[PDB]
RNA sequence: AUAAGCAGCUCAAGCAAUAAGAAAGCGAGAGCGUACCUUUUGCAUAAUGGGUCACCAAGUUAAUUUUAGAUGCGAGCGAAU
RNA sequence: GUAUGUCAAAAGGGAAACAGCCCAGAACAAGAGUUAAGGUUCCAAAAUUAUUAUUAAGUGAAAUAAAGAAAGUUUUUAUA
RNA sequence: CGAAAAUUUAACGGAUCUAAAUAAUAUACCGAAACCUUGUCCAUAUGUAACAUUAGUAAUAAUAUUAAUGUUAUUUGAUGGGGUAGCAGAACGUUGAGUGAAUCUUAGAUUUUUUUUUUAUAACUAAAUAUAGAUGAUAACUCAAGUGAGAAUGGU
């Protein structure tokens, strides 16, 4: 695999040594700035997942600390970090009624929408030691 | 060679003939791509809608699948551990952990065949009043 | 089809009659063609119906 | 506005200029000191034990 | 959501900014060369920068509903810069709904009654959203004719050096060098 | 007339830029079709007629890009943006002399 | 009680449960939106109609003549003994 | 009358407001997503972004008032 | 400069602008319910699997299969999606009747309300109040209509 840069191999230990860390995961291309312990509520029902399934997130746009920020050109190398989530369940919104109507026309067409949403829980967000790599 | 034709503009207020040059090409909606061989019959069909489409020379024709896959976004996640499930058509799929790789689906007419802990199993587990953890481990 | 029972039924306000015509207010005679003379008058009725002809029950050898 | 999507575009604030310089040719780590108050968990080097190896020159000096 | 979890006290606090209508502004001036021709910010160009501060639109936490604006103390409004013949040919109008009661006045005549501070308030006023926060935001514009004002102790400072002073920048960089001596 | 169709007599520097890029995009569509056919030693009558009596954006004068011919005007010139569907219609050549 | 909203919708501070748990409602502030029907080429129209609410209030029945679908019998069908 | 389109029966963005014009055809959501017409100092999302010239009249800047006058000014082409 | 009209600056939308004007160019960005992406709803298809029901055909003393209908999932990673006059299809609700000499009800049937959930013109959960054993209510399927009202200067 492509070797990690020498500049990233010397500053990553300083990035992981700081108190807090955040990441910008990309689910189906859409970003989500999360932290270890956050609860992500995706705007769609992930198909083929039941409450309790563990997912490994491998597309991170930015993984930075207070002062330092690791940025990959398209994305960061998966070997640097390890982010995992757990499927907590599915939530739904209240029914919304949209009334499509025109002036001087009695017909009022109704549109009932009630979408489901998958809820995740970031239970692991750690930076790996790349001293050997 | 093929012509990669993409409808960049619409033809709402354009004459009906323009609409049926686009129908012959297969451009129904906006930003729709179609592939046609490089021939006079198709080249003249584009000169009528040259103000609406974007043409490009491509070596081969792309299948409908590949064209969709160009815009597909990376999933960004991998299901590594699946809890026990019940497939309505197959049966009960036991817990599987892909981190150490086994999706075994047991179907039957009795609780034992499903592979779950039954009431009888709980009774034999409660009768083993002699099993004890090793003192070193305790 | 119950006409005049709302707009979403498709047969509501006007019940499929149009807008304020003779076909909406009243009734048009069935034989009326707007005033133009019918062909039965322009051409006339041809022939006569034989009221004395016998009516046979046709039977075939087949 | 009429919908929530439009309200979001009007109330938009772009990200900090440091993140806009997305890298190319690979990954890199940039020094991005935020303009905010540090928490009590960023212990100053003066309060670190002599045994703590994390003591080190300012990360600014590493660049 | 983590980005917004913390102490938002200082993000909403009112900062007292200062600017002189006579000091050349390399950014808000139309002339950029030679440096000796760099003029101060014109009436409207200064009012466009002030209206942005009164709205708080310069903050990363801006919201039009929340009044997250700041103060702007403008001095030397007597030497307010204008181009062309705006000073003597521009007119301000007024009507109180009574036919015949149309009041007109030029800029030079308005600067004699209420000074250049009123000319800058009408400019900033028209650049603010026409809503119920327009009078509060405009009231935070402290315009004065000369160099004196009662807010010489309110102006934001960094190490005792008021922003815009000769050595305020080096006083800021010196305080951030010490903030890096921590984990 | 009392119905107001507020249409300025001249275009802005933004409409002119997009107009230049539209005239330039139609030149690439014909150049792509003309070159793709030349490789096969083939030609279409329409392409020949276009390349013969229609100029490219780099060969047009500014007055041919932003104005059209209108005999009802005192100078026989009219803003090109006053033409129906001017954005998606091809107009480049005016009568000679005007 | 500094304000020019067909009174809804989008964003939303705050108040609101004496208590473990549990936030319906009201909403400052910002933005979007000129009732409905009828009738017209076209209506926020200063064109028609209605003070509000509840109730009564309009393609139905018969005979006749047809069509589609389903179904019974079938060169016969139906009715009646 | 003819040719073409829109409205009528088409919402949405642009033209300050807008049946008919410029774009574009609304099944419902999410996104600093990609674009059209149109725009990017502030009201108000986006450049006080670059280059070369003209104007000094706020002319003008999203609805061109005319012939005409004139040591206004710039440029070119002749010329002393 | 020519250039004068009657409520008020009065066709830059306004503030304002010496460019934030004009002309000839270049690039980035913004920008619609358009497009893409990830999900959902609906319509119409195409094959396959499984679940239930109904009616058949076989097996069984030491369960399989056929067809129709409903339904979920899935294959082609299927296609389609504004609308007046108007045409067409599929449903809900209301009133009465059949099954019904049925079913349920002080261990709370019914209670014009409130609340909760479910793709929902509907039903359901629970709460509060009152107290009925049938002149009470009721699923499902079917039958028949005095069957659905913000609009008639409508009527009471
Ligand atoms: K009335
Ligand atoms: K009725
Ligand atoms: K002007
Ligand atoms: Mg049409
Ligand atoms: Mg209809
Ligand atoms: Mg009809
Ligand atoms: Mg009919
Ligand atoms: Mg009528
Ligand atoms: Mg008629
Ligand atoms: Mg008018
Ligand atoms: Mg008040
Ligand atoms: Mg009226
Ligand atoms: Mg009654
Ligand atoms: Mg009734
Ligand atoms: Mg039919
Ligand atoms: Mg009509
Ligand atoms: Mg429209
Ligand atoms: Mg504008
Ligand atoms: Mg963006
Ligand atoms: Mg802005
Ligand atoms: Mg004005
Ligand atoms: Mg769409
Ligand atoms: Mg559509
Ligand atoms: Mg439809
Ligand atoms: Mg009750
Ligand atoms: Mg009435």
């Amino acid at each position: 695999q492509p070797p990690i840069s020498q500049q990233v191999k010397e500053l990553l230990p300083v990035l992981a040594a700081q108190p807090g860390h955040y990441t910008t995961i990309h689910i189906h291309g859409k970003p989500y700035l999360v932290t270890e312990g956050d609860t992500v509520k995706l705007p769609f029902k992930m198909p083929g997942v039941a409450p309790g399934d563990v997912l490994r997130l491998n597309r991170a746009s930015v993984i930075g600390s207070r002062d330092l920020t690791l940025q990959g050109a398209p994305y960061v190398d998966e070997r640097l970090f390890e982010c995992r989530a757990i499927v907590m369940g599915t939530e739904s919104e209240p029914m919304r009624v949209m009334i499509k109507k025109k002036r001087r026309c009695r017909k009022k067409k109704h549109v009932f929408s009630k979408h489901k949403y998958t809820v995740l829980r970031i239970n692991q967000l750690k930076i790996n030691d790349v001293s050997s790599l | 060679s093929f012509f990669r034709i993409t409808l960049h503009r619409s033809a709402i207020g354009l004459p009906k003939r323009t609409h049926g040059v686009l129908a012959a090409l297969g451009l129904r909606r906006r930003n729709q791509t179609v592939f046609h061989p490089v021939e006079p019959q198709f080249a003249g069909m584009l000169m009528k809608v040259k103000e609406l489409v974007r043409v490009e020379e491509v070596p081969h024709r792309l299948t409908k699948r590949e064209l969709k896959d160009e815009r597909k976004p990376d999933a960004g996640f991998v299901v590594e551990k699946q809890v026990r499930r019940f497939i309505p058509g197959v049966g009960v799929q036991d817990e599987v952990d892909f981190s150490k790789v086994g999706a075994v689906v047991r179907d039957g007419k009795r609780a034992g065949d499903l592979g779950v802990r039954t009431r009888s199993d709980w009774e034999v587990i409660g009768k083993m009043k002699s099993v004890l953890p090793k003192v070193k481990a305790l | 089809i119950r006409k005049g029972r709302g707009p979403s039924s498709g047969y509501g306000k006007t019940a499929g009659r149009g807008t304020k015509g003779q076909k909406a207010h009243g009734h048009v005679k069935p034989w009326f063609q707007g005033g133009q003379t019918p062909l039965i008058v322009s051409h006339g009725r041809k022939g006569f119906v034989n009221q004395f002809a016998a009516d046979m029950s046709e039977l075939n050898l087949e | 506005q009429s919908t929530a999507n439009r309200t979001k575009r009007m109330l938009n604030i772009p990200p900090h200029e440091s993140f806009l310089n997305v890298p190319v040719e690979g990954d890199r780590i940039i020094f991005n000191p935020p303009s905010s108050e540090a928490s009590v968990y960023h212990t100053p080097f003066k309060f670190l034990p002599r045994s703590d190896p994390r003591r080190r020159a300012n990360i600014y000096k590493l660049f | 959501m983590s980005q917004t979890v913390g102490a938002t006290r200082l993000a909403y606090s009112r900062v007292w900014h200062h600017i002189s209508a006579v000091t050349p502004h390399p950014t808000l001036s139309t002339i950029k060369a030679p440096s000796e021709a760099i003029t101060p910010p014109s009436l409207g160009r200064l009012a466009s920068r002030i209206a942005t501060i009164l709205m708080g639109k310069h903050k990363p936490i801006w919201d039009p509903s929340t009044d997250c604006g700041d103060y702007v103390v403008v001095t030397n409004c007597a030497g307010l810069y204008t181009t062309g013949h705006k000073k003597w040919r521009k007119t301000y109008y007024r009507h109180n709904t009574r036919p015949g009661s149309l009041q007109a006045i030029t800029m030079d005549a308005l600067m004699e009654k209420h000074g250049g501070a009123e000319v800058l308030r009408k400019a900033v006023s028209g650049m603010l959203p026409k809503n119920r926060l327009r009078d509060k935001r405009l009231a935070r514009l402290k315009a004065f004719e000369g160099d004196a004002h009662p807010y010489k102790e309110n102006l934001v400072r960094f190490g005792g050096k008021v922003v815009g002073a000769p050595g305020w920048e080096e006083a800021v960089k010196a305080i951030r060098e010490a903030d890096m001596e921590r984990l | 007339g009392g119905l107001l169709w507020k249409i300025p007599w001249r275009m802005s520097k933004f409409q002119k830029l997009r107009q230049r890029r539209r005239l330039r995009a139609v030149d690439n569509v014909v150049a792509t079709i003309e070159n793709a056919l030349a490789k096969k030693g083939e030609t279409v009558k329409a392409v020949e007629r276009w390349r013969a009596e229609m100029p490219t954006e780099a060969e047009m004068l500014p007055k041919d890009k932003y104005t059209i011919f209108d005999r009802k005007e005192k100078r026989y010139r009219k803003g090109i943006h006053k033409l129906p569907k001017w954005t998606r219609v091809s107009q480049r050549v005016n009568p000679p002399g005007y």
